[PDB]
């Protein structure tokens, strides 16, 4: 009978040290079966559903509450909420900015006068005077990330507790809901990697045939679209300027990372995806989405709104990008999207609730898949 | 081969105007970037500023106010004009090429690079003083 | 404004000028002998123009927090001359005054 | 009579200002500390109040 | 010999004023921070003390 249970966290390798305490592996996440059965249910037929699946659900609550965990003991910089003195960093002749703060130190009766740099997406001015505020001081406290964890996916397996079984749909050209006439049961899920971003899909799992294109009523406007692709396109990501890191003690035992001063050249961080491919891509997923309206199909960039949605949101290395994709939505060279990083972060919409990313030293480069598109509709187009 | 060759009164008064001029042979004076260069005695030399053909004109920002630059394209010519003559401009005064090139060190199209300028011909110049 | 180097003919002498790197630079040195206009020695850190031996050679601009340097080897008496160095570091303002330079005596 | 209007001085979200601001409260919730206008919650004295 | 006689300035249950206070400490527990008389709780460095 259909259900809805608890079912738990299960991984394939325990090649994961103590050191890098990956958030995915916590070391209360057990093996999985290094030789795992599935067995071929032969003359059954079952309905799936994948927009009122309870899985994801599941899935989603696991990750805010493993995020909310993980970030629990680490170091709260309210103590930054102070005037900043910001001057534009000697980037001259952008969005850097050198900011000084009033910094109360071990020792209560205190203050040192200390300096960071911070981007401009995270900084708001108060005055139209060299002063400014960072920008979750209005809404809420920041907790820094914790600087020893990591927070790059590992595939998770979700299993059954034992009384109940995980049916899998082996129709390859399933699409959203409805009756699936291959069906399997196994003890679990492949591995899925828990990737965060908001406009590409990366690092997923292809189509066997086609580009499936998969939506709850796609006929309401309303509704996300999600386009599963039958072959990758690559991006190349980077973050080309060398940054350092700077220790500032805030109190007792409480250390706060700020970006140190840039080496070398100060350039901006881009992503590379091929023209090529790209075009292919693009010009298919129309091809395949036309065979439900019959229209001419145009994309364009986005409408608006805050960058999470408004830009290619990802996280690489533990760095948090922001890549223009309007080059995308729209020879043989590589199209360059210019990308901005900030560092002060509210995940998940769950605006009142900050985090802050400390700086990355050195240099940064990503290598990922598209493997699927987010994407909504607004004619004889 | 380029001669450049320099020619001006020599000495002038405070609050004068300095002019001065440049033979240009072997070449038109539409055809590269033209610079002057400046040393007072003693000193590593200034460059005074730029002047082409396009508009791409541009001062050393101390002197700027004071200054002109342009082609004489009838004569051939290249023109130095100092206004508000003062004990520092006192030094020696040269014409010269302008070549340049480009420097990248990031992306392109993300304008992450930059001109430079070098002078390859220099003239013999002259001695400027003022009293 | 010059400082000075002493060096042996056929000695290898080693000329600095500026401060420390910020970025990505691109370095022209000038040499004036004595009396004469100042002339074109190396641009954009090693590229000769026709008529300079390759014993002078400068340092790249590549790296970060060096000064610039040139290098003349097998000194001859005839390289006695006041070097300079302007520099076009990607991090600055252009730089309108050339820096000051070295006074390279060969002590034939 | 039991109502008293009283003033502040309350650390606003960037810690280097404080602003001046007004409340009234209940007699009941407000104990004096002097004899002049300097008056105290009752609760500071024993506990924070949530 | 190792008993310190020290001065505080402790905030008190009002927020706007301190108090001076005074408590005995042992030398082992307390670090200087100059060459005058002028002392440190040695966990301050560290850490927060329960
Ligand atoms: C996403 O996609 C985008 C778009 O595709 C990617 O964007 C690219 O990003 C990279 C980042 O590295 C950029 O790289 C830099 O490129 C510049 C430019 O190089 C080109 O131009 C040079 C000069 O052109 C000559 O020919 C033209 C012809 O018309 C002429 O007009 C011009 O005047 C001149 O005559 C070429 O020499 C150069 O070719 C060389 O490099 C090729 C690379 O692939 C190679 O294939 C060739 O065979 C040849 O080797 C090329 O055409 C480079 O100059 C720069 O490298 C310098 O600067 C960096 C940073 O400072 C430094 O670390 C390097 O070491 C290097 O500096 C040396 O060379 C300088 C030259 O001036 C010199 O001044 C320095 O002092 C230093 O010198 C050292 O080497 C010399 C060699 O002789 C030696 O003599 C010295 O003693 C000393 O040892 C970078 O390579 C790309 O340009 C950029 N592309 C575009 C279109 O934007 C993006 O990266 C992608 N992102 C991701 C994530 O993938
Ligand atoms: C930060 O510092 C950097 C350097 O450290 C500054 O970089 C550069 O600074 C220059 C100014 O000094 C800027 O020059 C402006 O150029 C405009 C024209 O376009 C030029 O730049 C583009 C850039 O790609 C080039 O493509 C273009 O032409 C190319 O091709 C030419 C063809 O050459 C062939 O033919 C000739 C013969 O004619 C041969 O000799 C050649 O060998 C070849 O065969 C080539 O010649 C070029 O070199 C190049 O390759 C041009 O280079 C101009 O329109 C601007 O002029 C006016 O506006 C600016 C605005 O600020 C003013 O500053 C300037 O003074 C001008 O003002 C007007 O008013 C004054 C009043 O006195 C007059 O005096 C002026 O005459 C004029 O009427 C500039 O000339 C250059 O673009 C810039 N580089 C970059 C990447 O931006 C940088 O500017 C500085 N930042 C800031 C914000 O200032
Ligand atoms: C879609 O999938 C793709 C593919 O998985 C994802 O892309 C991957 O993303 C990874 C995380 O960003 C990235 O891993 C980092 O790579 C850096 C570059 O590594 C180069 O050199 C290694 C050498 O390998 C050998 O040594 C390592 C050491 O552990 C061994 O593990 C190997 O087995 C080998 O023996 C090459 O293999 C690479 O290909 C590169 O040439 C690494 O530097 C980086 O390690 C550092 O950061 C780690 C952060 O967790 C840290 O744990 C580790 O200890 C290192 O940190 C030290 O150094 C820093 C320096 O500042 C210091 O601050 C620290 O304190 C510490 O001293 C990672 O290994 C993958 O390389 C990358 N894959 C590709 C193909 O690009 C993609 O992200 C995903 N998409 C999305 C959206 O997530
Ligand atoms: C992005 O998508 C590409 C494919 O478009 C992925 O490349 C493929 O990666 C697999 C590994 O999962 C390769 O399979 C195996 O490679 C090893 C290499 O030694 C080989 O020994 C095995 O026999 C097997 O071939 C596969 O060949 C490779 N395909 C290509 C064309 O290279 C890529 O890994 C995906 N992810 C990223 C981040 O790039
Ligand atoms: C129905 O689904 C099953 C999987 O549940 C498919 O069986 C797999 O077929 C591939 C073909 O090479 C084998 O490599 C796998 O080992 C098989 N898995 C299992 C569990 O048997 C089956 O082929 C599918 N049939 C159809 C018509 O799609
Ligand atoms: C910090 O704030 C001060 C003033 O609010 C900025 O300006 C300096 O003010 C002092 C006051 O005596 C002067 O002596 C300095 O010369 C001023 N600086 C300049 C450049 O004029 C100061 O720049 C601010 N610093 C930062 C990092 O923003
Ligand atoms: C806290 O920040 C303020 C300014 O934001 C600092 O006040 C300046 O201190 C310098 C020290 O010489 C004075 O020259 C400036 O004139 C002061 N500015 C003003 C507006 O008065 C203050 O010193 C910082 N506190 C600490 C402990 O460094
Ligand atoms: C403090 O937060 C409020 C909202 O909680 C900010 O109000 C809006 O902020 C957005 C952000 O870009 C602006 O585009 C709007 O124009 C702001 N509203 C108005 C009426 O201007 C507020 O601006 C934040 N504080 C500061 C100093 O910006
Ligand atoms: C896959 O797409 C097909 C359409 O090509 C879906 O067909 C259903 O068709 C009936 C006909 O009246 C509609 O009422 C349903 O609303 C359609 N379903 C959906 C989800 O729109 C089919 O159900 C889709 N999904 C699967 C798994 O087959
Ligand atoms: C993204 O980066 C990868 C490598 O990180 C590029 O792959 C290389 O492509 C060149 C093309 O000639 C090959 O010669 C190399 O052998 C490839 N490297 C590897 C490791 O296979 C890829 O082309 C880049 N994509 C874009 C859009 O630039
Ligand atoms: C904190 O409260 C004190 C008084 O309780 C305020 O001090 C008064 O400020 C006004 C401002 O003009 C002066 O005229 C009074 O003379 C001050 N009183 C005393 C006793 O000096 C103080 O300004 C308040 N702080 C803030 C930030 O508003
Ligand atoms: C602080 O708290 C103490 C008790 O912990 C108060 O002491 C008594 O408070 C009651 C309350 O009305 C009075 O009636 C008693 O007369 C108080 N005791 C004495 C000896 O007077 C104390 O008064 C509180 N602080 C203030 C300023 O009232
Ligand atoms: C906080 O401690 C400081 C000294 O550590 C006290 O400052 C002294 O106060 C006395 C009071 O008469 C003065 O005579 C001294 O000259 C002050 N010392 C200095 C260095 O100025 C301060 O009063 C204490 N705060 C409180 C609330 O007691
Ligand atoms: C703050 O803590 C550091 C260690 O985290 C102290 O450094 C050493 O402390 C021991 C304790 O006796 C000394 O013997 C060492 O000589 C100290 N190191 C050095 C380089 O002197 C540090 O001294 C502590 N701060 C103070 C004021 O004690
Ligand atoms: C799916 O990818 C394969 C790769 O060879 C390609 O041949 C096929 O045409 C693609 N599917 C569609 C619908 O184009
Ligand atoms: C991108 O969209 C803009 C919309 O104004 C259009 O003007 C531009 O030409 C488009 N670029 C390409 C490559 O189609």
């Amino acid at each position: 009978k259909d259900a809805e249970t608890t079912l738990f966290c299960a991984s394939d390798a325990k090649a994961y040290d103590t050191e890098k305490r990956n958030v995915w592996a916590t070391h209360c996440c057990v093996p999985t079966d290094p030789n795992p059965q599935e067995i071929v249910l032969e003359n059954v037929t079952e309905n799936f559903n994948m927009w009122k699946n309870n899985m994801v659900e599941q899935m989603h609550t696991d990750i805010i509450s493993l995020w909310d965990q993980s970030l629990k003991p680490c170091v709260k910089l309210t103590p930054l909420c102070v005037t900043l003195n910001c001057t534009d960093v000697n980037a001259t002749n952008e969005e850097i900015k050198n900011c000084s703060f009033n910094i109360t130190t071990e020792l209560r009766d205190k203050k040192k006068k200390v300096y960071a740099l911070f981007y401009k997406l995270d900084v708001v001015p108060i005055d139209d005077n060299n002063s400014y505020r960072l920008i979750n001081c209005n809404t809420s406290a920041i907790t820094q990330a914790c600087p020893k964890v990591s927070f790059e996916p590992i595939p998770i397996h979700y299993c059954a507790p034992a009384g109940f079984a995980i049916l899998k749909c082996n129709d390859k050209k399933f699409n959203g809901t409805g009756p699936c006439k291959n069906v399997s049961t196994v003890q679990c899920t492949h591995g899925i990697k828990p990737v965060v971003s908001t406009q590409l899909l990366l690092n997923g799992s292809l189509a066997e045939e086609e580009i499936i294109i998969r939506s709850e009523n796609i006929t309401n406007n309303a509704k996300t679209i999600i386009v599963q692709l039958n072959e990758s396109v690559e991006i190349n990501c980077t973050r080309p300027n060398n940054n350092t890191r700077k220790s500032i003690r805030i109190g007792p035992g409480q250390w706060f990372y700020a970006t140190g001063d840039i080496i070398g050249d100060i350039r901006q961080a881009h992503c590379n995806i091929s023209r090529t491919k790209w075009n292919k891509t693009l010009q298919q997923v129309a091809k395949k989405l036309r065979e439900h309206f019959n229209k001419t199909i145009i994309f364009n960039p986005s409408s608006g709104g805050d960058l999470e949605i408004t830009t290619h949101s990802f996280n690489c290395g533990g760095e948090f990008f922001y890549c223009n994709t309007s080059e995308l939505f729209n020879t043989n060279n590589t199209i360059t999207l210019p990308c901005r990083i900030k560092q002060i972060i509210n995940m998940w919409q769950r605006v009142g609730q900050a985090m802050y990313a400390p700086p990355i030293e050195g240099k940064i480069r990503c290598t990922s898949n598209i493997t699927g598109l987010l994407l909504t509709r607004d004619n004889n187009t | 081969q380029v001669h450049l060759q320099e020619s001006g009164p020599g000495l002038v008064k405070p609050s004068e105007t300095l002019s001065l001029t440049c033979n240009v042979s072997g070449t038109l004076v539409r055809d590269n970037y033209w610079s002057w260069i400046r040393q007072p005695l003693g000193k590593q030399p200034e460059w005074i500023g730029y002047v082409h053909d396009s508009g791409d004109t541009n001062y050393n920002p101390s002197l700027k106010s004071r200054v002109h630059l342009s082609l004489d394209k009838s004569k051939n010519l290249v023109s130095l004009r100092l206004t508000g003559v003062t004990a520092a401009d006192s030094a020696i005064y040269y014409c010269a090429t302008t070549k340049h090139g480009r420097r990248i060190y990031g992306v392109v199209a993300f304008k992450e690079w930059f001109t430079y300028f070098y002078m390859d011909v220099w003239g013999k110049g002259t001695s400027v003083t003022v009293s | 404004a010059p400082t000075f180097v002493s060096v042996a003919p056929g000695q290898t002498a080693r000329i600095t000028c500026g401060e420390e790197s910020l970025g990505s630079r691109s370095v022209i040195w000038y040499q004036q002998r004595p009396g004469q206009a100042p002339s074109l020695i190396i641009y954009n850190n090693n590229d000769r123009p026709s008529g300079i031996p390759d014993r002078f050679s400068g340092s790249p601009g590549s790296t970060f927090g060096t000064t610039a340097t040139l290098t003349i080897t097998s000194v001859e008496a005839g390289d006695e001359a006041d070097y300079y160095c302007h520099i076009w570091d990607s991090r600055r303002p252009t730089n309108w005054v050339f820096g000051e330079g070295t006074t390279l005596i060969v002590l034939s």
